[PDB]
């Protein structure tokens, strides 16, 4: 309900003020603290579907540009694997009960 | 037609005979440009069916 | 005719490929049938050797432990 | 002669005298837009007309009404060079002006109100720039002009491969600009067929039973009457003796007590002039005749009130016989001839299941749309609202035109309807076709083949904005009350402007321009496309269409297309070529009255041309022009043969005439196959400019238009002495005939630097002008990118040896001098635009500091306080251009990161690194920086520096404005004081300031006085609102996207020079690639010691043939030749009487050409510039099809002290022994295209990865691996190699977990692959699983 | 999964599964509330449209997504996939450890050899560099090892130098046709962005130098190696699958190159003289005292291997050319002096290849292979071969065939006039004329241009 009073001012206000109200001008309008108006404006998008489809009509759609960023480079897969033998080497170096306290 | 290119290309060619031979040259491009496609689409259903 | 005969293949994982992927789906899925792989398409599909060249002799040397002791 | 032709002079060969010169290049993209926005006080096309058209909006039947009075486009909210810089668009607001009127309920007609809504906003529409552009978001954007299937009526075949019976079939077709299509078709039973669109097949008949005829009618429009009279007794009926014709007789024909025609004899010629001077009216037939004959009407019984005979039905011995005796005199039956007139619609009677009117409408109603009951309104409804709705259908004008002209008709123009005549006219056409007497047309003929353009579109786009607000329109008035609402909260904004906005910024014909070149520019904006909406497909369309037509001869350009995909489905307009009043294509000619070849100027189209005979561009024709030869060659109709002296009608205008601009660049194009041709002009279209744009050295002619005609040059727009010359700017004082009155005035043209292109290439122009110079109007001031002295310089010509070198030139290769890349010639500066954003994340803001977790002074080092890098500090790849930092919080570390962190007691920070770094190997200097911010945000350090650095720049541009301003206007007073009541030492004394008060002698001049008093205070004024006005466009925080609080655009300008794998080819269509870049040492060299700069394989010049390639490089020898003579005696300074003497023996050459000369110039201060000009070489111009000849080339070359062969001899410089055989050296011209090697070179070992389907992917512009394709995998297959294939398909691509444990042994050394499933097949099993198909993995 | 802007974007399965659950929702609240049957019936119909459109969408009426025109991908268009049929193994998978780019010549290579770019070949051994590195103690880490290559210290180059050694790249072309598409060549480390690609294998490829690009793949696990070096390897291809001809046949500029070589004019500088041995002939040549094509008599020694696996020889005064003599030098071992006692055209350059494979074996045919080509492209390159406007000569009888073929249209024409020959017929007439016209001009500049 909060979005579409946002919408029936940002129609008369289009006109009127001949541009289209400033993105912070809905908001004095608007009872709320009226910073909202980013979040709220925000939220309220739909997603775009997934297989959305762009250039050469070919079948490169958007879903396929998207990559993964969760993943882990295998550059510091690497170094964790190293790393490992870095202070298991180190911690042989000090006496078996500083070794003890110290891995534990 | 009847009227060949009785110029060549050592000489001039005038309007006439290049717009004439522009025919050729297109179609000659068309037709390659095509043979490829076909000669890949057989090569396909012969991998297809060995 | 080549396009005829490339229709029938054993193996259904392969006709799914450069056939209509529907129709072999669901064909096969009502006879229950089993795809052996053995080929070349399927295998390269499924992903591990191919079953020729450097890759024949483990077929091969799979292939005899198969249906026997 | 003009006064950068006094610079410079191009010698030009060939004969044909120009007649006409060619035009304005630009000149269909402006004068569509120009017509598109425009006020025209009538339906011509335009926002007028679109207004017109769905205006005015009644709300349904309410009687509330809202009406158009007018309309206007307000100012641009930011100029070009403003809306490029911020992004915007260039646009101007629509105000259009609407009328609500309430009328009295239950009126005679009359307003209870009428609100006026003063100019209610709608959208804002795109302005096109000056030189055919838009700019869309902050670049500059093309549409390109369409080519379609005329509006009108059309009649095709299709014969041949429907059923292979033969017998053809016969088609025609209407097809409206805007509506749904009317065809019409035969079939083998030769029953006549229609269907609305390509909907479903209908007898035809039953489209005119919708248009209310009954079957009567329909036989009675069709058909002839055969009257038959029953008078006395038994049979006798009326003859028209030309019905006869094409038939035997089938009994006695007598009659007039003489008999004309026996049983068994055909009825010839004879017959029929023997009936027709004996005037026989009325014969004798048996009554069995008629056994055959179709009844025309309905037949009744008078008494029994039965019917005997329906319409339209075949009559029999005993039908005659029950109708006879109920006392019929008369029996009207159908004409029916089955060679000249064919029983067609009778039979398509038969095929009809409908009746009466309600029937027919009730089979199209559940035709358009089945599945749902019909009634009487809805089929009444629909089908009126189909074809004769002014809403739903248009053929506009040339639809109407092409359709009447077609059929015959008188009137030109008429209804954008169709009216009962039109269709059954279109049939009776049709049906006269199938008869024998007329031809079908064909769609590749251009006057068939109708020109859009960006005005008609644009219209389109917003009419369809107008309907969808249209419908918003009425939907309010349904329930609305009074006086409260007005014509505002009705109309919307964003339907209008996202219909506009999705036209000019996504559509296939709507695109950036190519602007890495003058040529790619000006070839861009004349274009054709028969693609894109309204148009046919590449999948869709066969080679008739992309084929060259005997009617695109000087309208469309046959050698320039694209080669690929799409081929003659675009190609491009040819020099001279204009869009007809209509909107066809029509070419100049020249009018032969009797025996003379007029010069008056005729435009034909494609139609127009047909049945004329036009002769040839080149003929031979002397002194009066009568044409020499008894005949000479020449085209009619569609075809070309050597024509009678006097009987051609017209002739070609220009040489030039059947090609394009492109085409017409090319020297010596009549030696080169038509295939090279093509490619040579596709490439010239790629030519990246050069760092010093030098000239071409053999050339055409057309150069000059083409850098002129494009704006990438400045001309001077009023003639004048230059005040002042900088690299900045330029001030011309403007002479006093052409100045007006007041204002007095000077010409400041204000010059672009270096800046942005869309190729990222560098635009520059820099003054071709000196301080104090005369200039006339329209000639050039400043040259851009690319352009020498208002010619075409796309590369830089240079000396080249044809040989094979050690291989090294193998295929197409070139193996090119170090001299080259060490004069730095071939270097190119490009402009690229980085951009860094700050966005907003849930975890916080991020920031645009400076402070960096993890850099080193050095990288700090080059960024200033606020985090943005210096201008003009040079950077290379991961230098950092914008300091950036996003939060991302708790890292959540493992023990060994715990103890490593307690040991080196590092804060690891909660910030993360996203700063904008230069991408990797790209190397250049920073000229520009640019900072956004949202409206609100406070600016920070930086962009404040910036913000009041551009305030004061401003002030001291405005500044400098006024001041050339006003002292260019006192100087104008104090020459018009002078006059009457001069004083010359008195009057400079006082305070300028004061000088308005002193007045004159009554005259006119001190009316001038007056005219410099207000246009003095005018500019006084003007100049605080626009200071005012920049300050608030400097300061104002540009609209961003959502989430992001700040933009930093860096602006890296790289110099590359070149390198092999770089791309390189002359205008011929001889491509190559440098190989080896050779030191001079090893140049092959001539006797004179002087090296060559490249060495091209001959092999390459046979084999395809362009031949001109080597009388390219012959003359420019030659030319070069003129230029060495030249330089060595302006460096023995010998005096003006040898220079003169020699460069007019130049300029002449032995006889026949049409180029005249000098002696008119000024004999020395203007001479010896001239010839400073020419000592780099001398210029020639070889016209297109005119050019120059062997003879003459070899003469040049006589005056050059050079060979006729063109060949010389050359030693090797590394033995220093000689080579056998000449070998041919000269000068090509050679383009550098934009493949560039450091742009293609593209590598990657383990990059970032897709989500969807793991595999390769670049994020970073860090490129994602080569695609392996099937055929790779056959070729692998082949070899009997599997491991390679699997490592392929498996751990290097689509395994989630082998890529990794293969790098680990990568790094370990230990080459062995644990490759496990695909992500692909183990996706695929959980997408079919998905199904109700269970699919396992089996056994072990 | 979220975009820039604060954007998502989704698959459309959800919007379709999305809808089978709601309305299946409401069909068992229409159960419970105990809903008419022209309800509940409806919403079963309902159901049934929407597992439809799930599963495979288009079959009954195509549902279309969310506020989007296009029809939404279901779960069989996921399966189909697109571009005809192609399954993601067919129509093609990104791969990692490769690259391409714009291609050059580089003559001076071997044959089993390619000029690989310096900067393409340390992005596409990265792992094996840094393998490298900490293998012989230059970086203390793999992590330090990554900054010693990004930092392209000097010392990682001569590491490179020992990870290409033996270990082969794969080079494939764009229209991969038959399987010398794809072969494999030993990098060698070159300045510069361009690959470079041996000359002779430019016939495999079909690719010309105009700008035509190619890519590179690394053999990574060690049977890729060895699969790339024993099969994939371009000299161990030197015959065409189709037919056992050799697909190693010099080009262009090296067979011009021999052609040029063994030829002979009628009289020329040492014609008639006499000489011990082909290194004094070559001797006598380049001092400039003997011309290149003469003829002259000169001792050779030819082998046969005609006896049972061995080479005999035998030694004679043949007549020959100096250019002949010359070459002779390359040519190893068992073949006869007769081959290349001819002109030496494309076609005999290519038996000589051939002969030498059938008799020697596979080692000297490449050698052999190699040293043509060198050979070719030196002496065309000192041949001074070129091409100018005069090169190309016209018959002097041109214009008056032109002229006789003129009347004879002229002659068939008034015959039309006066009706003695129909129009087709005389169609086929003149076509015919202008034919024949045209075979005697060419006719006439073959022999003017050939023997003159
Ligand atoms: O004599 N024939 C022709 N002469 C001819 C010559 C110039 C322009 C137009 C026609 C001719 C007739 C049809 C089609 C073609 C074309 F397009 F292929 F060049 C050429
Ligand atoms: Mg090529």
């Amino acid at each position: 309900e909060t979005i579409n009073k946002l919408n029936r001012i940002s129609r008369q206000m289009l006109q009127e003020m001949g541009r289209e109200p400033t993105p912070e001008e809905l908001a004095e309008r608007m009872l709320m603290p009226e910073d909202k108006i980013r979040k709220v404006l925000k939220i309220a998008k739909e997603p775009i579907s997934m297989e959305t489809p762009i250039g050469d009509d070919e079948d490169s759609h958007l879903g396929d540009f998207i990559e993964d960023t969760t993943l882990e480079l295998p550059l510091d897969s690497a170094t964790t694997e190293s790393l490992r033998a870095a202070t298991h080497d180190v911690l042989a170096g000090l006496t078996a009960r500083e070794a003890k306290v110290l891995r534990m | 037609i009847e009227t060949p290119i009785t110029a060549n290309f050592r000489e001039g060619l005038n309007v006439l005979q290049y717009f004439i031979s522009t025919h050729g040259a297109r179609k000659g491009l068309a037709d390659t440009a095509l043979k490829t496609a076909n000669s890949g689409y057989l090569t396909r259903r012969l991998v297809d069916v060995a | 005719g080549i396009t005829k005969a490339s229709l029938a293949t054993e193996s259904f994982i392969s006709a799914a490929s450069f056939q209509e992927t529907t129709r072999v789906l669901t064909e096969a899925a009502v006879a229950g049938k089993r795809d052996e792989l053995r080929g070349l398409k399927e295998n390269v599909i499924v992903g591990r050797l191919i079953p020729a060249g450097t890759g024949y002799a483990y077929h091969q040397d799979r292939m005899r432990r198969r249906a026997a002791g | 002669y003009s006064y950068t032709e006094k610079k410079r002079i191009r010698k030009d060969f060939g004969k044909r005298p120009q007649v006409l010169d060619v035009p304005y290049l630009l000149s269909i993209q402006l004068d569509s837009f120009q017509k598109f926005i425009e006020q025209d006080p009538e339906g011509q096309y335009g926002l007028e007309a679109a207004f017109r058209s769905v205006f005015p909006i009644q709300s349904y039947s309410g009687n509330s009404e809202l009406q158009y009075v007018s309309y206007r486009l307000g100012e641009p909210v930011f100029d070009v060079q403003e809306c490029q810089i911020r992004g915007v668009t260039y646009s101007a607001p629509l105000r259009v002006k609407l009328r609500l009127v309430i009328y009295e309920r239950e009126a005679p007609e009359g307003t209870v109100k009428d609100i006026k809504e003063q100019e209610v906003y709608m959208g804002e529409i795109p302005l096109m720039t000056d030189n055919g552009t838009f700019v869309i978001n902050g670049t500059e954007r093309v549409i390109v002009s369409q080519l379609h299937r005329s509006p009108g009526v059309f009649f095709d075949s299709d014969k041949g491969k429907t059923h292979s019976s033969g017998k053809v079939l016969y088609n025609a077709r209407i097809i409206p600009y805007r509506g749904s299509w009317l065809d019409f078709e035969f079939d083998p039973k030769d029953n006549l067929f229609v269907r609305i669109d390509r909907r479903r097949k209908l007898p035809a008949t039953i489209i005119l039973r919708a248009l209310n005829y009954t079957t009567e009618q329909i036989l009675d429009l069709f058909f002839e009457k055969v009257i038959f009279e029953i008078r006395d007794n038994k049979l006798q009926m009326e003859l028209v003796p030309e019905r006869l014709r094409g038939e035997t007789a089938s009994f006695d024909i007598e009659a007039n007590g003489k008999v004309y025609v026996e049983k068994g004899r055909r009825i010839t010629a004879r017959h029929i002039r023997q009936l027709e001077k004996d005037d026989v009216k009325l014969i004798e037939v048996p009554v069995e005749y008629i056994a055959g004959k179709v009844v025309a009407k309905d037949y009744i019984d008078e008494s029994t009130g039965e019917l005997i005979c329906a319409a339209n039905m075949e009559l029999s011995l005993d039908l005659l016989a029950k109708l006879s005796q109920s006392g019929h005199k008369r029996i009207e039956t159908l004409f029916t001839n089955d060679l000249d007139h064919g029983p067609y619609i009778s039979e398509t009677l038969r095929v009809d299941p409908t009746n009466d009117r309600l029937s027919a409408l009730v089979e199209i109603y559940r035709m358009m749309r089945p599945g749902e009951p019909p009634t009487r309104e809805a089929a009444e409804s629909l089908f009126e609202n189909l074809f004769f709705s002014e809403d739903r259908y248009d053929l506009s004008a040339v639809g109407r035109m092409k359709f009447n002209r077609s059929l015959l008709r008188e009137e030109i123009e008429g209804s954008g309807i169709l009216s009962k005549d039109d269709i059954i006219d279109v049939m009776k056409k049709l049906i006269d076709i199938r008869n024998g007497k007329g031809e079908v047309d064909d769609i590749d003929h251009l006057g068939n083949r109708r020109i859009r353009s960006v005005g008609e579109m644009a219209e389109n786009q917003f009419r369809v904005g107008l309907v969808r607000v249209e419908r918003a329109v009425k939907e309010r008035l349904s329930l609305g009350d009074l006086d409260t609402l007005m014509p505002q909260d009705m109309i919307n904004a964003k339907p209008i402007s996202a219909a506009v906005k999705e036209f000019f910024g996504s559509s296939q014909l709507s695109q950036f321009m190519d602007q890495n070149n003058p040529l790619s520019e000006i070839t861009h904006k004349r274009r054709i496309s028969a693609l894109g909406p309204g148009g046919l497909t590449r999948e869709r369309a066969g080679f008739e269409v992309r084929d060259v037509h005997p009617t695109h001869y000087g309208r469309v350009c046959p050698i320039e297309t694209p080669e690929g995909p799409n081929i003659g489905l675009i190609n491009s307009l040819s020099v001279y070529a204009q869009t007809n009043e209509y909107g066809f294509l029509e070419t100049p000619y020249r009018k032969v009255t009797d025996g003379v070849v007029t010069d008056e100027i005729h435009y034909l189209s494609a139609i127009e041309e047909g049945n004329y005979v036009i002769a040839q561009a080149n003929s031979n024709l002397d002194e009066e022009g009568h044409f020499v030869e008894d005949l000479v060659t020449c085209r009619s109709k569609g075809e070309s043969s050597l024509f009678s002296r006097d009987q051609v009608d017209y002739m070609d205008v220009s040489t030039q005439q059947v090609v394009s601009v492109g085409a017409s660049l090319i020297p010596f194009l009549e030696h080169d196959d038509a295939n090279r041709a093509l490619m040579g002009a596709n490439m010239q279209r790629q030519a990246v400019p050069t760092l010093r744009a030098d000239k071409p050295l053999v050339g055409t002619g057309m150069e000059r238009a083409v850098a002129v005609d494009s704006g990438v040059t400045a001309v001077a727009k009023r003639g004048g002495v230059v005040q002042y010359v900088d690299a900045s700017r330029i001030v011309i004082k403007v002479n006093e005939d052409e100045m007006y009155p007041g204002e007095a005035g000077i010409d400041i043209y204000n010059l672009t630097k270096y800046t942005r292109s869309n190729q990222n290439t560098c635009i520059n122009q820099m003054p071709c002008v000196s301080l104090g110079e005369p200039v006339e109007r329209g000639d050039v001031l400043a040259d851009g990118p690319s352009t020498d002295l208002g010619e075409l310089a796309l590369g830089q010509n240079m000396r080249v040896a044809f040989m094979p070198w050690n291989g090294y030139n193998f295929e197409d290769s070139i193996l090119v001098s170090e001299r080259v890349v060490q004069e730095d010639r071939f270097t190119t500066i490009h402009i690229q635009e980085l951009a860094c954003v700050s966005r907003d994340t849930k975890l916080g803001p991020e920031e645009i500091t400076a402070d960096i977790p993890n850099v080193g002074e050095a990288a700090l080092s080059k960024l200033d306080e606020s985090g943005i890098v210096y201008i003009g500090a040079e950077v290379t790849g991961g230098d950092i251009l914008v300091g950036k930092v996003t939060p991302k919080g708790e890292t959540q570390l493992t023990p060994e990161e715990k103890l490593l962190r307690a040991i080196f007691g590092e804060k690891a920070s909660d910030v993360k690194d996203s700063s904008l770094r230069v991408p990797n190997g790209v190397s250049g200097t920073v000229i520009d920086v640019q900072v956004f911010t949202r409206d609100g945000v406070e600016k920070d350090k930086r962009a404040l520096e910036i913000e009041e650095m551009q305030l004061k720049q401003a002030k001291k541009d405005l500044s400098e404005e006024l001041q050339i301003l006003e002292a260019g206007l006192f100087s104008r007073i104090r020459a018009v004081l002078v006059a009457g009541g001069v004083e010359a030492e008195k009057l400079d004394k006082l305070p300028r300031d004061r000088w308005l008060e002193l007045g004159l002698t009554d005259e006119e001049k001190q009316n001038q006085l007056e005219q410099l008093a207000e246009q003095y205070d005018e500019l006084k004024h003007e100049f605080e609102k626009k200071l005012e006005a920049k300050r608030r466009k400097i300061t104002q925080g540009d609209d961003l996207a959502p989430g992001v609080l700040k933009i930093v655009k860096v602006y890296l300008a790289v110099k590359r020079r070149i390198q092999p794998g770089d791309k390189m080819a002359g205008r011929h269509g001889n491509k190559g690639v440098i190989s080896k870049i050779n030191p001079i040492e090893d140049m092959p060299y001539d006797e004179n010691g002087t090296p060559v700069d490249i060495v091209l394989n001959p092999l390459g010049v046979p084999s395809r043939m362009n031949i001109g390639q080597i009388l390219e490089t012959h003359l420019g020898m030659a030319a070069k030749g003129i230029g060495d003579k030249i330089n060595a005696m302006l460096k023995q300074q010998q005096e003006v009487a040898k220079l003169r003497e020699f460069i007019q023996r130049a300029y002449d050459l032995g006889a026949d050409v049409r180029q005249k000369v000098d002696l008119s110039t000024f004999s020395d201060e203007e001479v010896m510039r001239l010839a400073e000009n020419l000592r780099k070489g001398m210029p020639i111009a070889t016209p297109v099809f005119d050019g120059a000849k062997e003879a003459e080339i070899k003469e040049l070359l006589k005056l050059g002290d050079l060979p006729t062969s063109g060949q010389i001899r050359l030693y090797d410089g590394r033995t220093g022994e000689q080579f056998e055989r000449p070998v041919t050296v000269g000068y090509m011209y050679m383009l550098k295209l934009n493949h560039l090697v450091d742009d293609k070179m593209h590598a990657r070992s383990t990059g970032s990865y897709s989500l969807v389907t793991q595999q390769p992917l670049g994020g970073k512009a860090q490129f994602g691996g080569q695609r392996f394709g099937e055929m790779e995998v056959w070729a692998l297959e082949a070899y009997g190699a599997a491991y390679t294939l699997q490592e392929m398909l498996t751990v290097k691509s689509d395994d989630v977990n082998g890529r990794t444990k293969m790098y680990k042994n990568i790094v370990d050394g230990n080459h062995q692959m644990e490759p496990g499933m695909p992500e692909s097949f183990n996706v695929l099993l959980k997408e079919i699983r998905s199904l109700g198909i269970n699919i396992e993995l089996e056994d072990e | 999964v979220p975009l820039d802007g604060g954007r998502f974007a989704t698959s459309d399965l959800n919007d379709l599964y999305r809808r089978v659950i709601n309305r299946n929702n409401r069909l068992k609240r229409l159960l419970d509330l105990a809903a008419p049957d022209i309800i509940v019936r409806n919403e079963k119909r309902m159901l049934q449209e929407a597992v439809d459109a799930l599963l495979d969408n288009g079959r009954r009426g195509r549902a279309i997504t969310g506020s989007n025109k296009r029809p939404l991908k279901s779960l069989a268009d996921m399966i189909k996939g697109k571009q005809g049929r192609f399954r993601q193994n067919l129509l093609g998978k990104r791969v990692d450890y490769s690259g391409r780019s714009v291609i050059t010549v580089g003559p001076y290579l071997r044959l089993h050899q390619c000029g690989l770019p310096k900067k393409m070949a340390l992005e596409l051994f990265k792992p094996f560099i840094y393998g490298k590195l900490e293998l012989r103690g230059l970086a203390t880490t793999i992590k330090a090892a990554k900054k010693m290559v990004e930092r392209e210290e000097a010392v990682v180059w001569d590491i490179l130098d020992e990870v290409i050694r033996e270990h082969p790249v794969l080079l494939n072309r764009a229209p991969t046709l038959h399987r010398l598409g794809i072969q494999a060549f030993e990098p060698v480390l070159i300045e510069g962005k361009a690959i470079q690609l041996h000359p002779l294998v430019c016939a495999a490829y079909n690719a010309d130098f105009d700008g035509d690009q190619m890519a590179v793949h690394v053999p990574l696990t060690l049977e890729a190696q060895l699969e790339a070096r024993a099969l994939m390897m371009s000299t161990n291809n030197i015959l065409s699958p189709a037919n056992g001809e050799p697909i190693i046949v010099p080009s262009q500029d090296v067979v011009l190159g021999l052609y040029y070589m063994t030829r002979d004019c009628v009289n020329a500088k040492g014609e008639g003289m006499v000489l011990t041995g082909p290194k004094e002939a070559e001797r006598l040549y380049r001092s400039g005292l003997a011309s290149l094509h003469a003829r002259v008599k000169v001792r050779i020694t030819e082998y046969e291997k005609d006896a049972n696996g061995e080479l005999v020889a035998k030694t004679s005064l043949k007549d020959t050319t100096v250019g002949r003599a010359i070459l002779w030098m390359i040519v190893p071992k068992g073949l006869p002096y007769s081959i290349v006692n001819q002109a030496l055209g494309k076609k005999a350059i290519s038996k000589m290849l051939n002969t030498c494979y059938r008799i020697l074996g596979l080692k000297p045919t490449v050698i052999f292979a190699d040293q043509i080509m060198y050979t070719g492209f030196a002496y065309a390159a000192r041949s001074g071969a070129s091409v100018g406007i005069d090169d190309m000569v016209i018959p002097e009888k041109k214009h008056e065939i032109i002229s006789e073929a003129e009347a004879e249209v002229a002659e068939i024409q008034e015959q039309f006039q006066s009706g003695l020959v129909t129009a087709g017929e005389r169609y086929n007439k003149v076509i015919d004329i202008w034919a024949a016209a045209n075979d005697r001009v060419s006719k006439a500049m073959m022999d003017n241009l050939q023997t003159e």
